RNA sequence: GGCUAAUCCCCCAUGUGGACCCGCCCCUUGGGGUGUGUCCAAAGGGCUUUGCCCGCUUCCGGAUGGGCCCGCGUCCCAUCAGCUAGUUGGUGGGGUAAUGGCCCACCAAGGCGACGACGGGUAGCCGGUCUGAGAGGAUGGCCGGCCACAGGGGCACUGAGACACGGGCCCCACUCCUACGGGAGGCAGCAGUUAGGAAUCUUCCGCAAUGGGCGCAAGCCUGACGGAGCGACGCCGCUUGGAGGAAGAAGCCCUUCGGGGUGUAAACUCCUGAACCCGGGACGAAACCCCCGACGAGGGGACUGACGGUACCGGGGUAAUAGCGCCGGCCAACUCCGUGCCAGCAGCCGCGGUAAUACGGAGGGCGCGAGCGUUACCCGGAUUCACUGGGCGUAAAGGGCGUGUAGGCGGCCUGGGGCGUCCCAUGUGAAAGACCACGGCUCAACCGUGGGGGAGCGUGGGAUACGCUCAGGCUAGACG
RNA sequence: UCGU
C-alpha cells in the first residue's frame, strides 16, 4: 500500500523527468487526475491520458522538456524544475486565502485543494478561497 | 559638543576636499593644494589597500563630516530615513539638507556651515519671521528663512549677503538678496546635490 | 525526528551556564583577602602573576586577579571583584577592581587609566 | 451560549451521574499536525436515563456538585462500546508502566 | 455614583484632560467607561474643547454626575443650552 | 495615636448586640412552632409560626437579615410547619399558610 | 448607681406595593402572571415657614460596581508513576446575596492519571517591553487592568460592601512602659533612620489645578495629586566659538640629518556674544458662590497660583568646560625609547626569552564626545533544539534482535453527515503603547487630535476538494 | 628536558 499517493505521483514525475523519459504511468485516482489537469493547463507537462496496465487503471503522464543544449551535457532544461509535497498525512497543511503563498514570484505555482475544487494559487486567490496546500511547482 | 578642532585636516584624511570654511578652502591655501595627503607622521607613507569596512566607514565619515553633525544626530536621521517611504539614500540626504543651519549656508547668509551654525545659535536667523536658534531645526517647503532685522546691519551679514549679489542659488531654494530673505522651495533631489559621496556605501555601513 | 515525535517530545531549549557565579548575578561582589600569593602561568607562558583569595559577601571563597604594574593588597584588604577570567591561570575567573576600597589604583599609569583606576595627572 | 459538547458515556457507576468522554481535534500550535485531545466530564443524569456506549450532548449548566457542571442535553446515538472499549484499554494500559506491569 | 469628570493626560506643565465617564471610585487617570470629550486648559490650539454632547446627554440621563469643572465645560458646549 | 473613628468599634458592639438578640428570638420561635406543628398541635403551632414570620420580616426591616435571608427563613419555616402538620393536622387557625 | 434628646430603638396603624406557603396559568433549572391566607413601611430638619429645600419609607426599573460558574490557553524535573475518604456521587439539612462536599447527617463506592495525575523546583498573570527578516526567544520596572498581601497564624463583628494596611479578638516572634499584677505597639502610605547590598533621592512646597470624602452652603480633610529638590540613571536639545592668518616649543618628541610631523593648529589681529544678585513678566483659572431670571436654560458678578519672580519678551554683555576608549588579526588607527618568558597584556586566536606597530611611556593616529569605557544580564549572529530551518556508514547519533500494546500513519469507486479545513456577515479585540497623518512647546525628546491594521474566541449563513465519520462497492496492498 |  502506498502511504501517500499524491506524493507518489509527484515523485514518479520527478524521477521520470530526471532521466528524460517520454512518459510515466501512475496508478489512477480522480484526485491525481485533477492535479494532472492543472499540470497540463499550466504547461508543465504535454498532457496525460487514462490507460489500463495489466488490466488496472493508470494515468500515462506525458513529460515535456526544453531544447537540446550547447557545450558538454547537451541535456535539455526541465520544464518541471521543482515539484514538492507540502501537506502530508501526518502534517496536513491548510491555508486561508490571505495565506496562500506566491510560488517563485509568480514564475511558479502552488496547488491547493479547496471546497471549490483543486486550484492553482492564482485561481484559488481569484475565487477567494483557501484550503489544503497540496504542492509546489516551478 | 559638535567636534570643534582643526578642520582643514579632515579633508586631508578624507582624500576629498570638504569645504568647511567656505572661503579659503578656495584659495591656494586649503592645504588640499599642498598636502592633499592624510594628517600625521605617516600621512605620506605608502597606502595599504583599505578594507571593505574601511571604505564604507570613511565614506560615512566624509558625508557626515561635511554637515558637521554628531554621529548621534547623524545616525538618528539615517534611521528616520530608513523608516520613511522612499529611497533611503536620497531621503537621508534630503533630511540632512533640511537642517536650518545647513539651509542658512545654502542661501549664502554665511560662508561655512560652521559659521551658519553660530548664526542660528545667536538668533541672527529667522524662520517665517519668528526666531529659531536651533541649528537642527528642520526647514519645510514654503518656510522663508531670513535675517533678523536687528542683525541685518551686522558687518558680517553685509559682506556676506553682498557677496551674494547676482550669485546663483540651488534650484530647490531661492533668495531675494536685498530684503535678505530666502525660501525653501522643496526637498533637494539626489540630482540636485553633487557631493563627493556614494551614499549607498553609507547605507551599507549601517547594515553591518 | 518525525513531526509526531516532535509533538510527543519537542525540542529542548538549551540552558546557559554562568561563568561568573559572583552570585546574585551582580555586576560586582565585595570581598576580603586571605592569601595574596603569586601563580605560575600555564600552557606556554611564564611569569609571576599576582592573585588573591577572597572571602566574598556572597559567602564565596575565590581567587581573583590583581591587574596592574604593582599593588598594595595585604591580607585583610577589602576589595571589589568584577568578574573576568585570566586565560593563563586556570581557576581564576574574576578580576579585582583597582581604585576601589583598599585596592589602590596603579600609580604613574598614563594611558588606559579609567581601568586600573588612576585619577588624571595634573599635567601643566 | 451555554456550552454544548458531545461525548461517550464511559462511566455509569454513579447515582444520577455519568462520565462523558469528549474528544477535540486541532492543529498543534507549533508543529501543525492535527492532534486529538480529550477530557472526561461528569454530566448530571436525574433519571439514570443513559448507559455506556451512549453518545450524548452535554450542556453547560448551573453547578450540581463540586466537580459537576453539566447536564445531559440528549442522546445522539445509542450503544457503541468501540469507544468505551478504547477508553477502557488505554486505562488498562496504565496498569503496567510503574514497578510491575501486565503483559499487554 | 458614576461620574463625568476630567482625567489628566498631558505632560508636566502641559495638561490635556479627557472629559470622561467613570465610576466615582476609580483612580482619576484610571480606567474609565467612556471618553466623551477632551479639554486643553491653555487653549494651545483652536480646538481646545470638544464634547460629544449627544453622549454627554445620555450619561446625564442615566445618573452621570459631572464634576463642577466638568459641568462648566459641558455647559460651554451647550449640553444644557435648551434655548 | 487616638483615631476617634474607634467610635465605629464602639458602635458596632451595640449593633452586634441588637442583631444577636433579634436572631435568638427568631430561632427560638421558629423551633417552637416547628416543634408544635410536629406534635400535631396545629392551632398554636401556626399562632407562633405567625409571630416568627413577623419577627423575621422586621429583622429584615433594618440590617439584621435584610436581603432574601428573610425570605429563606419564612420559606423554610412555612415549609416545615405545613409538612409536619401531616399527622392529621388540618390547619386549624389557618394562620400564615394559605391552603 | 442616677438623669436625658434625636433622623437612636421598639409597638400599633395605613399596604401603593413587596415577602412566604398552597393552587392555577404562561414560561421553561429558582423567569413571569394570578387568587386566597399570613407577614412588612417611614424621620425629621431648614428656611426668602404657609410653600419651597435638604432628608425619610415601600416597590418596579436604569446606571455603575461586584460574586459565583464554564470552554480554551498559561514554566522546569518522569533520577516524582501511581493519586484520592469529604475522597467521587446521591438524599436530606445547614449556610450564603447566590450555585456548590462550601459544611453536616445518612447512603453508594466511587473520582483522577502517560493527552503526565501525585510529588519536587521555580514564579503573581496581562496590556505590553527588548530582540529577531520572520517564526521565535527573553521579559513583565515605570504606566493601565486583574489578583494577592498589610510582622507570622487563626477568627469573626459592624456594614450595601471587609473577614477590613493607619477597626476588633486569640496564639506566636520581637520592641516598649511596669509599683511584676499587667499594659502599649506594627511605614509593603509620604519623607526620613538603620541593616543588608555593587546600588536606588528631600524628615521639601502647595491644595492653586484634576480627582476623592462629608456638608444645603460657606467650607473642612486629602504625603491622591500638582510642583520644586537630589542623581549624566535614560531620552532629546545646546555650549566650550565664527571668519582670517603656517615659530616652530631647555624639553616632548621622527629622520636617510636634505627634511618630516603636531598644522591653520596656536593665551598673538577682526566678528558674534553661553554665562551674567541688571527692565517687564505668564498661560495653566473659571467654576462652586452672589444677584437678575424660575435655586432651570440663559445672563452678569467679588474671589483664588504652589510652581515663580519661573518660563517667555525687550536691554546690556564676557571668547567663555574636554574628556574616555582604542591603534597584531577579527577591527578604523604606526613609529621611537624603555623592558628582555621579566614587568606585564589578553574577548578569541595569542603577545613578552635583546630590532616587540601586541608590555609601559612618548609623539602621532582612529573612534566617540558631556561623555567614554568596564562588569553583569537578555535577544542576535546560532539552520548551534532546525515549525519556518538540522542530523545519525566512517565526524556526536540506528535500539543486540524480534514480538506485538497504546498511539501515529492508511489502496480504488459512490453516497450521507459537515468534526477538521475554507469563505461571508457580525460581536469582541478598553485606554496606553506600536504604525500613519496633522498639530502644541522656537526644534526635539515629550505631548494632543484623528486614522488604519489585527490574530484568537462568540454568533449567524455558506462550500465539500482534501482529512475525519457513517453506509455501500471493488481488488492492484495484505492474508488464505 | 622545556618554549621557538
Ligand atoms: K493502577
Ligand atoms: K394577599
Ligand atoms: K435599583
Ligand atoms: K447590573
Ligand atoms: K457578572
Ligand atoms: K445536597
Ligand atoms: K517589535
Ligand atoms: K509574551
Ligand atoms: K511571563
Ligand atoms: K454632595
Ligand atoms: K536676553
Ligand atoms: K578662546
Ligand atoms: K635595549
Ligand atoms: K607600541
Ligand atoms: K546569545
Ligand atoms: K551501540
Ligand atoms: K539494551
Ligand atoms: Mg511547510
Ligand atoms: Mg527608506
Ligand atoms: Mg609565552
Ligand atoms: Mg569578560
Ligand atoms: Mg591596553
Ligand atoms: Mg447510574
Ligand atoms: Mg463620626
Ligand atoms: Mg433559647
Ligand atoms: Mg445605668
Ligand atoms: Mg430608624
Ligand atoms: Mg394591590
Ligand atoms: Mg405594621
Ligand atoms: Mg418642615
Ligand atoms: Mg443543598
Ligand atoms: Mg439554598
Ligand atoms: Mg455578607
Ligand atoms: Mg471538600
Ligand atoms: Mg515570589
Ligand atoms: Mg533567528
Ligand atoms: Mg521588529
Ligand atoms: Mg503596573
Ligand atoms: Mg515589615
Ligand atoms: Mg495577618
Ligand atoms: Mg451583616
Ligand atoms: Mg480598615
Ligand atoms: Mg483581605
Ligand atoms: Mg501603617
Ligand atoms: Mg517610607
Ligand atoms: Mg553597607
Ligand atoms: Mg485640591
Ligand atoms: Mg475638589
Ligand atoms: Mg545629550
Ligand atoms: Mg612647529
Ligand atoms: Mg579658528
Ligand atoms: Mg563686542
Ligand atoms: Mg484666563
Ligand atoms: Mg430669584
Ligand atoms: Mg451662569
Ligand atoms: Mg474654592
Ligand atoms: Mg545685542
Ligand atoms: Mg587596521
Ligand atoms: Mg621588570
Ligand atoms: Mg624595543
Ligand atoms: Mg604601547
Ligand atoms: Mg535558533
Ligand atoms: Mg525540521
Ligand atoms: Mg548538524
Ligand atoms: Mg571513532
Ligand atoms: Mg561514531
Ligand atoms: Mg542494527
Ligand atoms: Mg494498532
Ligand atoms: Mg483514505
Ligand atoms: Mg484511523
Ligand atoms: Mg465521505
Ligand atoms: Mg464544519
Ligand atoms: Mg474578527
Ligand atoms: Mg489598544
Ligand atoms: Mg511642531
Ligand atoms: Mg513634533
Ligand atoms: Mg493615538
Ligand atoms: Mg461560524
Ligand atoms: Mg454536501
Ligand atoms: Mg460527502
Ligand atoms: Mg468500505
Ligand atoms: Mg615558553
Ligand atoms: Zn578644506
Amino acid at each position: 500500500m502506498l502511504t501517500d499517493p499524491i506524493a507518489d505521483m509527484l515523485t514518479r514525475i520527478r524521477n521520470a523527468t530526471r532521466v528524460y523519459k517520454e512518459s510515466t504511468d501512475v496508478p489512477a485516482s480522480r484526485f491525481k487526475e485533477e492535479i494532472l489537469r492543472i499540470l497540463a493547463r499550466e504547461g508543465f507537462i504535454k498532457g496525460y491520458e487514462r490507460v489500463d496496465v495489466d488490466g488496472k487503471p493508470y494515468l500515462r503522464v506525458y513529460l515535456k522538456y526544453g531544447p537540446r543544449r550547447q557545450g558538454p551535457d547537451p541535456r535539455p532544461e526541465q520544464v518541471i524544475h521543482h515539484i514538492r509535497r507540502i501537506s502530508k498525512p501526518g502534517r496536513r497543511v491548510y491555508v486561508g486565502v490571505k495565506e496562500i503563498p506566491r510560488v517563485r514570484r509568480g514564475l511558479g505555482i502552488a496547488i491547493l485543494s479547496t471546497s471549490k475544487g483543486v486550484l492553482t494559487d492564482r485561481e484559488a486567490r481569484k475565487l477567494g478561497v483557501g484550503g489544503e496546500l497540496i504542492c509546489e511547482v516551478w | 559638543g559638535r567636534y570643534i578642532g582643526p578642520v582643514c585636516r579632515l579633508c586631508r584624511r578624507e582624500g576629498v576636499k570638504l569645504y568647511l570654511k567656505g572661503e579659503r578652502c578656495y584659495s591656494p591655501k586649503c592645504a588640499m593644494e599642498r598636502r592633499p595627503y592624510p594628517p600625521g607622521q605617516h600621512g605620506q607613507k605608502r597606502a595599504r589597500r583599505p578594507s571593505d569596512y574601511a571604505v564604507r566607514l570613511r565614506e560615512k565619515q566624509k558625508l557626515r563630516r561635511i554637515y558637521g553633525i554628531s554621529e548621534r544626530q547623524f545616525r538618528n536621521l539615517f534611521e528616520e530615513a530608513s523608516k520613511k517611504k522612499g529611497v533611503t539614500g536620497s531621503v537621508f540626504l534630503g533630511l540632512l539638507e533640511s537642517r536650518l543651519d545647513n539651509v542658512v549656508y545654502r542661501l549664502g547668509f554665511a560662508v561655512s556651515r560652521r559659521q551658519a551654525r553660530q548664526l542660528v545659535r545667536h538668533g541672527h536667523i529667522t524662520v517665517n519671521g519668528r526666531r529659531v536658534d536651533l541649528p537642527s531645526y528642520r526647514v519645510r517647503p514654503g518656510d522663508e528663512i531670513a535675517v533678523a532685522e536687528k542683525s541685518r546691519n551686522l558687518e558680517l551679514i553685509r559682506q556676506n549677503l553682498e557677496a551674494m549679489k547676482g550669485r546663483k542659488v540651488g534650484p530647490w531654494l531661492s533668495l531675494d538678496v536685498e530684503g535678505m530673505k530666502g525660501k525653501f522651495l522643496r526637498l533637494p533631489d539626489r540630482e540636485d546635490l553633487a557631493l563627493p559621496v556614494n551614499e549607498q556605501l553609507v547605507i551599507e555601513f549601517y547594515s553591518r | 525526528p518525525t513531526i509526531n515525535q516532535l509533538v510527543r517530545k519537542g525540542r529542548e531549549k538549551v540552558r546557559k551556564k554562568s561563568k561568573v557565579p559572583a552570585l546574585k548575578g551582580a555586576p560586582f561582589r565585595r570581598g576580603v583577602c586571605t592569601v595574596v600569593r603569586t601563580v605560575t602561568p600555564k600552557k606556554p607562558n611564564s611569569a609571576l602573576r599576582k592573585v588573591a583569595k577572597v572571602r566574598l559577601t556572597s559567602g564565596y571563597e575565590v581567587t581573583a586577579y590583581i591587574p596592574g604594574e604593582g599593588h598594595n593588597l595585604q591580607e585583610h584588604s577589602v576589595v571589589l571583584i568584577r568578574g573576568g577570567r585570566v586565560k593563563d591561570l586556570p581557576g581564576v575567573r574574576y578580576h579585582i577592581v583597582r581604585g576601589v576600597y583598599d585596592a589602590a589604583g596603579v600609580k604613574d599609569r598614563k594611558k588606559s587609566r579609567s581601568k586600573y583606576g588612576t585619577k588624571k595627572p595634573k599635567e601643566a | 451560549p451555554k456550552k454544548v459538547l458531545t461525548g461517550v458515556v464511559v462511566s455509569d457507576k454513579m447515582q444520577k451521574t455519568v462520565t462523558v468522554l469528549v474528544e477535540r481535534q486541532f492543529p498543534h500550535p507549533l508543529y501543525g499536525k492535527v492532534i486529538k485531545r480529550s477530557k472526561k466530564y461528569l454530566a448530571h443524569d436525574p433519571e439514570e436515563k443513559y448507559k455506556l456506549g451512549d453518545v450524548v450532548e452535554i450542556i453547560e449548566s448551573r453547578p450540581i456538585s463540586k466537580r459537576k457542571r453539566f447536564r445531559v442535553l440528549r442522546l445522539v446515538e445509542s450503544g457503541r462500546m468501540d469507544l468505551v472499549e478504547k477508553y477502557l484499554i488505554r486505562r488498562q494500559n496504565y496498569q503496567s508502566l510503574s514497578k510491575r506491569g501486565g503483559k499487554a | 455614583m458614576v461620574k463625568i469628570r476630567l482625567a489628566r493626560f498631558g505632560s508636566k506643565h502641559n495638561p490635556h484632560y479627557r472629559i470622561v465617564v467613570t465610576d466615582a471610585r476609580r483612580k482619576r487617570d484610571g480606567k474609565y467607561i467612556e471618553k466623551i470629550g477632551y479639554y486643553d486648559p491653555r487653549k494651545t490650539t483652536p480646538d481646545w474643547l470638544k464634547v460629544d454632547v449627544e453622549r454627554a446627554r445620555y450619561w446625564l440621563s442615566v445618573g452621570a454626575q459631572p464634576t463642577d469643572t466638568a459641568r462648566r465645560l459641558l455647559r460651554q458646549a451647550g449640553v444644557f443650552r435648551q434655548e | 495615636r487616638n483615631l476617634s473613628a474607634l467610635k465605629r468599634h464602639r458602635q458596632s458592639l451595640k449593633r452586634r448586640l441588637r442583631n444577636k438578640a433579634k436572631k435568638s428570638a427568631i430561632k427560638t420561635l421558629s423551633k417552637k412552632a416547628v416543634q408544635l406543628a410536629q406534635e400535631g398541635k396545629a392551632e398554636e403551632a401556626l399562632k407562633i409560626m405567625r409571630k416568627a414570620e413577623s419577627l423575621i420580616d422586621k429583622a429584615a426591616k433594618g440590617s439584621t437579615l435584610h436581603k432574601n435571608a428573610a425570605a429563606r427563613r419564612k420559606s423554610r419555616l412555612m415549609r416545615k410547619v405545613r409538612q409536619l402538620l401531616e399527622a392529621a393536622g388540618a390547619p386549624l387557625i389557618g394562620g400564615g399558610l394559605s391552603a
